[PDB]
């Protein structure tokens, strides 16, 4: 099962050859190819106007990085090191102590948003679904201090939208 | 589409429709209305140099018709 | 008033090769998906003169005496290279303008080459004295291609010229003359698919693009264009300003398409295939008017 | 044969040699030479009346001497 | 009191033609500079904004580090941003270029680029985004916006 | 001299878009830090073309006299001899690569 | 600005040729002697000139200089002031100098010779009936007169065609 390419000779009668012949001297394919372009050039342009346009995306985007708590509840984490088992860039960062009230919670919760290759196993990893890939995408950082979220960054940040996550995870709970 | 080209064509048209008009407009205003007399032989600046003498002006496009017959 | 001619030639070179600049790059952009640039003032305006300024603004370092002496050549070149250009009534009546055409692209060449000895002795300069020879080795066909064309007008003045289209154009008398002429503008202009190839970037590249615009309107003239009316040139004015913006237009759609020659491959071409087709047509257009009894009034 | 080798080389030596040859056929020539001859850049002189010649016309109005009238008739 | 009218509106001038169009030079080592290829796709177009890619380095205005830096790499990388004009900008595009990334842990892999060059936008994703990138872009430009060069010449 | 003054005003002008291009940024802020054989055939062979097109190119001027056969004699001639020229370093492989 | 502006042409002439036979760095020589070419152009169009003088100008500076400047880039180096090349420009400046205080201060300058310097409109035409030129049909002989020596010079060229390949290695 093959195709093997260039066969054919240069067609010695004079029809072929004298087409070849005025192909060269007349400069034909190329106005051919400038045909082309022109038939490119009266299309419309797929162009989306950028900052009041924005791109398609999908339900299932990995952007924030994000925490979630219970409704009408405290944070669903529960400090079981999963995620930092499996961070597979050692990113997530977990110190956990319980409170006094018995239930067992954390200190210190640290992304490194720089190392943070963005995999989605800390979303697909956690038991609870407590880490939640967001949905969006603007970090855009002047500092580098600035990239490294610290647990309340990320409960604030979870908390400025809760109804866009459980959403995509409404839609998005069967085929995971 | 390129309904946009199209006034940057014709902005940079008007750019090139410019120098034309004002070198014609120059030559119609600052040479009495006739056109400035092109030059290239010897003869042709030897008439234009008569032709300013007569004209007692010292400019050659007053052309002076048909007056000095007496 | 003479000195207002030149300033109002002069002032639209700057107009005419930035808005040149937004013309291509939008026109580029068409010929691909892009709108750009639309996004940044009315329909990219503001853009290419800010840009410009910007381009002013960019406090750049460093023999001295050479790297001065380039570009000034380059730009007064650009400046000094539209003087007999008969929009209908030209500057100067030159009575030979054409050989002053070909002797500023030679000017031209100077420039390139001093620039490539500013540039401090760099494989860069190695590549700019290929690129001066390159260069050098087109004003042979464009000398001869345009004596040829001359040749069916007579004389030298190009008034007799612009006498000689008001039947059909002179493009239906040489057509492949013509072909290989407008391949020698694409040469000339160093621009694609002839390439390859610090500062004042932007008086150098003003250099290139009213070289651009010279040889298209130069182009314009040579082979086409419409009848000089007395009392109303304007007419003739804007036909000959519209033909001459559908041909760059066209010489940027050109350049939009294909992959650039090697260098070889372009002496190659050059010489085994343009230079003695460049000889026959012209020995063809010697012997031409002695076989139609019709030379040109000569005057 | 050598008509796909250099087939710009072939059309090259061909109008080169119709470019040679071909002014040995014309019925033109001797009209070039007519109107290349016949163009007045000088002055016309005068001359010497009494060499008494049945030629040399004496009013330019008058056809009596060499003159053209193909021109006008094309 | 005029002269700091003048000296106000002169700089919000040539603030604005800096931030007008920023063309940079391409660096661009591993899978980063795709998607830098790729935000000079058709459907999102560098070049509505006056940003042209070109290599030119000596017409650089800002430069977009993005891709993996190693030790071999590095003097290179500040041999090219010496080569430079003065007003300079640097975005670090991508996981390894803002922090090492994925290779953090490793020999031959310098930890970021804040190493080597001073940093300006960070913008984060492997890859990040073109819609991320281009969001960091104009970030940048608001960035040019609050400068108050001039006006901090003028009342030194 | 009237093309003396456009070529005055214009290498004065552009003197000065020059000086703008240097002498304008006032912010002085912080200063800081073999040949090959072919490419001299190319060289010389446009040179002697250019004067066989030097010996050429006044032909228009002549084409208004009586000497008509003399004229496409020679004028085939010179031709024939700078297409003789090119065909002898064609078929010698003179500028080859 | 005054009667003397092709003697003015022809000092800053001398002062171009002065320029590079001070011997300077062989670049500068081609810088100098480009000023000089474009300066002659200027004197023989002050003479009229239209046609021989712009005509050469492209033989001269757009044939000459740039592969003089081509050879000299490629070559040798020279790469980065002499007292005697500053030295032979203070003589010719000062000899120059000399000849402008004989001139404009004197009534004759003799070397042997007898000039007599002053406004050198002297000599022109009285304005005949040209209208060609006298360049024109001057130089559209050549053809209707010139059988042997546009043949010798061809046959020359050809000539010298041949020699330049076999000295950079014919074949
Ligand atoms: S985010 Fe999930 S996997 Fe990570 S420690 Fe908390 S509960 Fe465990
Ligand atoms: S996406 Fe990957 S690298 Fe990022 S925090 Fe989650 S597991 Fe770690
Ligand atoms: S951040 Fe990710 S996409 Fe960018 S260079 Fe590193 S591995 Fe490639």
């Amino acid at each position: 099962t093959y195709k093997y390419v260039n066969l054919r000779e240069p067609s010695m009668d004079m029809k072929s050859v004298t087409d070849r012949a005025a192909q060269t001297l007349l400069w034909t394919e190329l106005i051919r190819g400038l045909g082309m372009t022109l038939s490119y050039l009266f299309r419309e342009p797929a162009t989306i106007n950028y900052p009041f346009e924005k791109g398609p995306l999908s339900p299932r985007f990995r952007g924030e990085h994000a925490l979630r708590r219970y409704p009408s509840g405290e944070e669903r984490c529960i400090a079981c090191k999963l995620c930092e088992a499996v961070c597979p860039a050692q990113a997530i960062t977990i110190e956990a102590e319980p409170r006094a009230d018995g239930s067992r919670r954390t200190t210190r919760y640290d992304i490194d948003m720089t190392k943070c290759i963005y995999c989605g196993f800390c979303q697909e990893a956690c038991p609870v679904d407590a880490i939640v890939e967001g949905p969006n995408f603007e970090f855009s950082t002047e500092t580098h201090e600035e990239l490294l979220y610290n647990k309340e960054k990320l409960l604030n940040n979870g908390d400025k939208w809760e109804a866009e996550i459980a959403a995509n995870i409404q839609a998005d709970y069967l085929y995971r | 589409m390129w309904f946009e080209v199209l006034p940057g064509i014709a902005v940079m048209g008007v750019c090139l429709f410019i120098p034309g008009m004002a070198t014609a407009r120059i030559h119609r205003f600052s040479n009495g209305g006739r056109e400035k007399r092109v030059a290239h032989y010897s003869y042709q600046w030897y008439l234009m140099e008569r032709d300013r003498r007569v004209s007692g002006v010292n400019r050659y496009y007053v052309s002076k018709g048909l007056e000095n017959i007496d | 008033m003479f000195m207002i001619n030149v300033l109002t030639l002069i002032i639209p070179i700057l107009l005419a090769v930035a808005f040149l600049t937004l013309v291509e790059r939008k026109v580029l952009g068409y010929m691909q998906f892009r709108k750009g640039p639309n996004v940044v003032g009315p329909y990219g305006l503001l853009q290419p003169i800010a840009d410009a300024i910007k381009l002013f603004i960019k406090e750049p370092l460093r023999s001295i005496s050479m790297f001065i002496l380039a570009p000034i050549l380059a730009l007064t070149l650009a400046l000094t290279m539209w003087i007999p250009l008969p929009m209908p009534y030209p500057l100067i009546n030159m009575n030979l303008g054409v050989l002053f055409m070909l002797a500023m692209s030679s000017l031209a060449v100077y420039s390139i080459l001093w620039s490539g000895w500013a540039s401090n002795s760099k494989y860069a300069l190695i590549g700019a004295l290929r690129a001066v020879a390159q260069t050098i080795s087109y004003e042979v066909t464009l000398a001869i291609i345009l004596l040829s064309v001359l040749l069916m007008n007579g004389s030298f003045t190009l008034s007799t010229l612009i006498i000689t289209q008001e039947q059909v154009w002179l493009i239906f008398p040489a057509w492949p003359l013509a072909m290989m002429w407008f391949i020698s503008t694409l040469a000339e202009t160093n621009r694609a698919p002839f390439d390859l190839t610090a500062g004042p970037f932007a008086l150098f590249f003003m250099a290139e693009y009213a070289n651009i615009i010279m040889m298209n309107i130069f182009t314009t003239t040579l082979f086409l264009g419409a009848f000089h009316n007395p009392y109303m040139p304007e007419l003739y004015t804007i036909n000959f300003t519209i033909k001459s913006l559908l041909l760059s237009i066209t010489f940027l759609w050109i350049r939009a398409s294909y992959p650039r020659f090697r260098y070889d491959q372009l002496m190659h071409l050059l010489w085994k295939n343009f230079l003695p087709l460049t000889l026959a047509l012209c020995m063809w257009h010697v012997s031409l008017p002695i076989l139609l009894s019709s030379i040109p009034p000569q005057t | 044969n050598v008509w796909a080798k250099e087939p710009v080389l072939v059309a090259s030596f061909a109008i080169a040699g119709l470019a040679v040859i071909l002014p040995t056929l014309s019925p033109y020539t001797k009209y070039s030479l007519m109107i290349n001859r016949a163009t007045p850049y000088n002055y016309p002189v005068p001359l010497r009346d009494d060499g008494n010649m049945p030629d040399v016309p004496s009013h330019p109005q008058d056809p009596q001497g060499p003159s053209l009238e193909w021109l006008k008739r094309l | 009191s005029r002269g700091e009218y003048v000296v106000a509106k002169l700089d919000d001038l040539i603030n604005w033609a800096r931030r007008s169009s920023l063309w940079p030079m391409t660096f661009g080592l591993a899978c980063c500079a795709v998607e830098m290829m790729h935000m000079a796709a058709p459907r999102y177009d560098m070049d509505r904004f006056g940003v042209v890619f070109r290599a030119s380095p000596r017409q650089s205005d800002v430069m977009i580090v993005a891709g993996t830096l190693t030790n071999k790499m590095a003097p290179a990388l500040r041999k090219v941003y010496d080569q430079m004009p003065e007003p300079r900008y640097v975005v670090s595009m991508g996981s390894c270029a803002n922090g090492g990334g994925y290779y953090h842990y490793s020999y031959s892999v310098v930890r970021g680029c804040d190493r080597i060059v001073p940093v300006d936008i960070y913008v984060p994703g492997c890859p990040p985004t073109a819609e991320a990138l281009l969001y960091g872009i104009l970030q940048l430009q608001k960035k040019i916006k609050r400068e108050k060069r001039l006006r901090i010449w003028y009342r030194r | 001299m009237n093309l003396m003054i456009t070529l005055l005003t214009n290498f004065t002008l552009a003197t000065l878009l020059v000086t703008i291009a240097f002498w304008l940024p006032q912010l002085n802020v912080y200063s800081e830090k073999p040949f090959s054989m072919k490419f001299f055939l190319v060289a010389i062979t446009f040179l002697l073309f250019d004067l066989e097109i030097a010996l050429l190119l006044p032909l228009p001027w002549a084409s208004q006299t009586t000497n008509l056969n003399t004229m496409l004699t020679m004028a085939l001639l010179l031709i024939f001899l700078l297409a003789v020229s090119l065909a002898y370093e064609w078929t010698q492989k003179g500028l080859e690569w | 600005m005054m009667t003397y502006i092709v003697f003015i042409l022809s000092i800053i002439f001398v002062m171009g040729f002065v320029g590079f036979s001070s011997k300077p760095s062989p670049i500068y020589g081609g810088l100098g002697l480009i000023v000089s070419g474009g300066v002659g152009c200027g004197i023989v169009l002050n003479f009229g000139g239209s046609f021989l003088g712009l005509m050469v100008f492209l033989i001269y500076l757009g044939g000459m200089m740039v592969v003089f400047g081509y050879t000299t880039a490629m070559a040798t180096e020279q790469y980065p002031s002499n007292k005697v090349v500053l030295g032979t420009f203070i003589t010719g400046l000062l000899m120059e100098f000399l000849m402008v205080y004989y001139v404009l201060k004197d009534k004759e300058v003799e070397i042997v010779f007898k000039f007599n310097g002053m406004g050198d409109w002297v000599i022109y035409d009285t304005g005949d009936s040209g209208f060609f030129s006298e360049e024109a049909m001057g130089i559209a002989a050549l053809y209707s007169y010139g059988t042997w020596l546009v043949i010798v010079t061809g046959w020359s060229l050809l000539i010298g065609v041949v020699v330049i390949m076999e000295i950079t290695r014919g074949n």
